[PDB]
């Protein structure tokens, strides 16, 4: 047994698909046109049956595609019973020579109709399309607009060596009551009608087929007898059906949409917004400069990764954005973990040559590193790729001394304000890290960076204080479960049991006793706890 | 009727009508060439015939069935609108009637076109599956990332495609009253055997059971925030720090405490949970004041192997106490005004007889205050303290 | 207008646009015909015609009406682009003229099947009803609903196929606003006929109609059973309804009543007879409203009398317990200290000067636990500091 993916089976596959392709097309061929198959086809007929023939025995080493959802069932009695019961008798009668048996039967016309069994295997070639429908390379509905091509022209092809048998199905005396042996072109005759050269002989008939297919119409070829007229209605109305079913697929196809009539809806929705709040030429400038630049380089396909889950979607982040980050020099010898919490919370922009990120003297509201492109400060400096910008202001609180201007085309990754002090609070030794390697005002800075973590310690103690103070239980307990210690004392030195022994509130001295604070905890006079009650 | 194909059927419809407008107009195409005597057959369409051998000389004992064929044959080209000219309108009877049949059949032909195409446009419920993989698919290659995370993304977008039946459903549109009963024979097993609604009344579990709607949550999925402020119920599956056996209800300390979730709340496997309003809980509980007593007495039970349940005892124990003496407090009340009809009902839902409000006061108190000797007796058969002591020194004997 | 669909009418316009410039195109032809001489009439379309017997030979005197019914018909046939050879044009001055109609007849052709496709597009009462039988039976299916509920739910979803219903998700666009004013210009008359309503002031009655629904129920189907608890309050307005057969509902009349007040189960089964429109009412609603019209409330109980004396004596007494157990929950949140508690039944509830039965004002608890704070807020609604309860003591004795 061998499953249905083994890269050399498959390439079997591939090989019996062009006698397919062969054998479908010249069985029609074969069954108007001749009338016994001349020697000179005689090996190939003999080929292409044993080609065919090695096929219905392998059959059988393929295991199986699915039970009920998925499942390769590598069985010989499992793999035996779906064959014999869909498809077997079919395919055995198929390949069963029916030209020797015509000729070793006398002359009977009767048998050559079981010839016309051949024609079901051009169902091999359609479930090619169908295989090839649900890869993802290439779009669906083009592949199923070229399947119903390939249907209408071989339906066209079929009709072609049908119709030309109408017309042999009479005597010879009586050929002038036939479509093609009453035909008269520009100075052809078309008079024995049956030896023409038949190259010349089925072009002719396919040239009305053709014409009928796709409504034409001419009249130099049309059906004059009783049995021709028949099939031209069931063909005509087969072929309406199908041809207003191409047309159906061919919508499906354009309502889709484009990136040009996506692009058309976006401005039109921009410049009635614009108008309507009279903003500045300049501006207009812009906003309008940056939809073209999505247009082409097509980009994110924004409203479309929304339904990707978070969680999916922040190991995502990591896979991208993680190389660039890690080149830069203020986050050199920062714990992993700590850089982690910033992957998940950046935003990709882009920003076309010529405009201006930053302005001297403004506040910097936005953390931007630069991973693409080239920007320049104002020339007092140039910024290179793998390095960040405006990390001065956002930590001193000065306000931006330089304007950046882009260069050239150019990614940025931004960070804001809120989301970038929350991070650096908790990581309080990668914080220290960071102030040091930026100093390789500077002193003021680094002064201020040590003096800010000396300070939030303290400022913690003062609020827990306060809130046991006016006694609001919920206040005071969102900064316990992720605060600080209750335990601790500030600057004066007063744990929050001091303040609610001299207030009276019996209830929060409840909760004190579950966090184990210890009781005899003296300020800087010498009293105790007990001593304020 | 859903068991046929809607394009199946509309084809064959319009199919049907179409070759039956054909079949109509071929009759009476041959009628305009009976009405013109015998002697003027050259000025009909088919007295004024000649295919390829065949003369149509007199159209008259022709074999029918070869007559009617051929006045079929020029039907069907021109419905097709295909055209040959070999058979043709000569007179102006004829004439008049071509126009007003091709005209016809030009209407008719473009609403065949227009019909298969709406209903081609609109495709299935899985044909808009496979669009939306399409874009997900080449943006993936966009970035070129690994394959361990394309298993996750694609199965989790066919996890909820194939568990969205219950997902905006149309059975708003049903009254109330058939959906009532839908709830109580699909949700009721499993909130009957919950161990929170342990022991609670049969009447406060039909008015909660009603409320549910089902979700079903794919595997990764976050379902709650840690630190972040609805009940929630499982039925199969399992839920993550912790996990959560099925028929086990996350989040009723969250709510009876108004302490935010502690604990992030993630989807271990494919589950279905069936989710309840916190704003509906509490309305709902305030209604039942006696089983709702029952519920958190249920959840202080369990702090025996849970650790969360352990350490939030003391919180707990206050809110049972606070609600145990308000029932107290209404059982004063009641016993104000003399009417023992809810005196019983009170004291036989847990109510206790030997039971002081905050201050002091009983309900001995309260029975001799209006000197009603009907519910005096009743709480001496009970068992109570005759001399029990208020705050203000008032025994029940005194204030008589 | 809106009375007739504009689609349907585009489609209308197209076909006589088509139809006239097909009649222009037919007298331009023979004009093309007109114009050389009589002499050199073999080199015209209809010059050199010839059909099955007929010659056309002089073409001008020929009898108009079969000059001109010959020349339409070569239009239509180029029009439909069906195509017969018998007419068509021969020089050179008619080749550029069929290539112009032809052209421009392309493009006109193909905007009316555009058209067309839109009108189908839109949808039908088959294709949507199609579509909510899909999930339907996905839905109960999945499920395994029993046989039984499968007939009830498939036959509503028929029953609003055919004459047509509110046809949902549109009206929600409408504010609640205007809606509220279009309950009262439906649902009001119906309501002012019941019985138990009879006297009821206007106000009473007008918070009813907002907060009602519309529902519908074949014949066969049952509301209530015997022994159920009630949950919703049910105004006939349409049909008649069989209680199981003891009694016969007729319209404009209410059901259920009984249950939803004595908080008796509902003793009898209420069948559909006949095809019946019904406006339900829920009891959270229902309640909230009584409780706010105290004096409608008492009418509601007396317009019923006319079992009886205890739901009448327990009516009399929900009314009467309903004022002493406001100042109770006023009391037990100025015993524990909860601002917020007090702050919701302050301005939509009860008058914190009262005293529960015993008789114990907030100030008394306040000045019994020193809550500073809250007394403070009694101090702004100038709550009476001296009373007393029936004990001689005073607010300020228990500070």
């Amino acid at each position: 047994i061998v499953h249905p993916d083994n890269r050399w089976y498959k390439a079997w596959t591939m090989f019996i698909l062009i006698w397919a392709l062969y054998s479908s097309f010249f069985t029609p061929l074969e069954f108007g046109f001749f009338r016994g198959l001349p020697e000179n086809l005689f090996i190939l007929d003999i080929a292409g049956q044993i080609a065919f023939l090695v096929d219905i025995v392998l059959t059988f080493f393929v295991a199986y595609r699915d039970s009920r959802t998925y499942r390769m069932i590598y069985k010989r009695s499992s793999i035996a019973l779906r064959y014999l019961k869909s498809t077997f008798i079919i395919d055995l009668l198929a390949c069963m020579p029916w030209d020797i048996i015509y000729k070793a039967a006398g002359e009977k016309e009767e048998v050559r109709y079981l010839l016309l069994i051949r024609l079901y295997r051009v169902h091999r070639v359609i479930l090619f399309f169908h295989k090839m429908e649900k890869d993802i390379r290439i779009n669906y509905l083009f592949t199923r607009i070229v399947k119903l091509i390939f249907v209408e022209l071989y339906c066209t092809h079929t009709a072609a060596c049908i119709f030309y048998y109408l017309a042999t199905t009479l005597p010879a005396s009586q050929e002038g009551y036939t479509w093609i042996g009453s035909l008269k072109l520009g100075d052809y005759s078309y008079s024995k009608f049956r030896e023409i050269d038949l190259w010349t002989r089925y072009t002719t008939s396919m040239y009305f087929a053709v014409v009928t297919m796709a409504t034409v119409g001419y009249g130099d070829i049309h059906a004059v007898n009783m049995r021709e007229m028949i099939f031209a209605m069931v063909y005509i109305s087969f072929d309406m059906i199908l041809g207003a079913y191409l047309i159906g697929n061919m919508t499906a196809l354009i309502v889709k949409g484009s990136k040009t009539e996506r692009f058309r809806d976006k401005m039109a929705d921009i410049m009635r917004y614009m108008n309507r709040n009279k903003l500045g030429r300049n501006i207009r400038g812009q906003i309008t400069g940056h939809l073209r630049l999505q247009y082409e380089s097509s980009y994110t396909e924004a409203a479309v990764l929304q339904d990707i889950p978070v969680s999916i979607r922040a190991k995502i982040a990591q896979t991208l954005y993680l190389p660039y980050i890690e080149k830069v020099p203020l986050f050199r010898g920062c714990s992993s973990e700590f850089i982690n919490q910033i992957v998940i919370r950046l935003h990709e922009e882009f920003f076309l040559p010529g405009e201006v990120i930053m302005e001297q003297g403004s506040v910097v509201d936005q953390l931007y590193f630069v991973c693409h492109g080239v920007l320049e400060e104002i020339i007092v400096a140039v910024l290179q790729p793998d390095h960040s910008f405006g990390e001065i202001s956002i930590l001193c609180n000065i306000p931006q001394p330089y304007t950046v201007r882009v260069a050239e085309l150019c990614r940025i990754l931004r960070l804001d304000k809120q989301s970038f002090m929350n991070i650096l609070e908790i990581f309080f030794h990668d914080g220290r890290r960071i102030l040091n390697n930026l100093l390789e005002r500077i002193k003021q800075l680094e002064s201020d960076i040590t003096f800010h973590i000396s300070k939030q310690e303290a400022e913690l103690a003062l609020k827990l204080n306060s809130a046991a103070f006016y006694g609001d239980l919920y206040q005071l307990k969102s900064l316990i479960r992720a605060g600080g210690d209750p335990n601790k004392t500030d600057y004066d030195g007063r744990s929050p049991l001091h303040l609610a022994a001299s207030r009276g509130y019996e209830d929060i001295t409840l909760y004190l006793i579950q966090e184990s604070v210890d009781v005899n905890i003296k300020d800087k006079l010498g009293s105790t706890p007990l001593l304020e009650a | 009727d859903i068991r046929i194909n809607y394009l199946f059927t509309r084809i064959v419809k319009l199919i049907f009508v179409e070759l039956y407008c054909t079949h109509t107009a071929a009759c009476i195409f041959y009628y305009l060439a009976t009405t013109l005597p015998a002697s003027q057959e050259g000025y009909t369409w088919i007295g004024s015939l000649k295919l390829g051998d065949y003369s149509y000389s007199k159209f008259r004992e022709i074999d029918l069935w070869t007559r009617y064929t051929t006045s079929m044959y020029f039907a069907v080209v021109t419905m097709a609108t295909v055209g040959y000219g070999d058979i043709h309108a000569v007179n102006m009877r004829e004439m008049i009637f071509a126009m007003v049949y091709i005209s016809f059949d030009m209407i008719l032909g473009a609403y065949l076109i227009g019909n298969m195409t709406a209903l081609i446009v609109k495709g299935s419920k899985t044909e808009r599956f496979r669009d939306k993989m399409a874009d997900i698919m080449r943006y993936m290659n966009r970035n070129k990332l690994g394959r361990n995370i394309r298993g996750q993304i694609t199965g989790h977008l066919r996890l909820q495609y194939e568990s969205s039946y219950t997902e905006a459903a149309v059975l708003q549109d049903i009254p109330v009253s058939i959906r009532a009963k839908i709830a109580q024979t699909l949700y009721l097993p499993y909130i009957e055997k919950v161990p929170l609604f342990r022991g609670c009344s049969s009447e406060f579990i039909n008015q909660i059971v009603i409320r549910l709607h089902e979700e079903f949550f794919l595997p990764g999925e976050v379902i709650m925030e840690q630190g972040s402020v609805q009940l929630y119920f499982v039925c199969h599956g399992v839920l993550e720090v912790a996990v959560l056996q099925p028929d086990h209800s996350f989040g009723e300390i969250s709510i009876l405490c108004n302490i935010p979730q502690p604990y992030t709340v993630r989807v271990a496997e494919l589950c279905r949970i069936l989710r309840l309003d916190k704003q509906s809980f509490m309305n709902i509980l305030e209604i039942f004041f006696h089983d709702g007593r029952r519920i958190l007495n249920n959840l202080l039970e369990g702090k025996e192997s849970n650790v969360r349940i352990k350490q939030l005892e003391s919180d707990i124990t206050f809110h049972i106490s606070k609600q145990e003496a308000e029932l107290a407090l209404k059982l004063n009340s009641a016993a104000f005004y003399g009417d023992l009809y809810q005196l019983k009902s009170l004291i036989r839902a847990g109510g206790d007889p030997n039971k002081t409000d905050y201050d002091g006061r009983s309900p001995l108190h309260l029975a001799a205050s209006r000197g009603y000797e009907d519910i005096t007796l009743y709480l001496i058969q009970e068992s109570v303290d005759v001399n029990i002591k208020d705050k203000l020194g008032s025994t029940p004997l005194l204030e008589a």
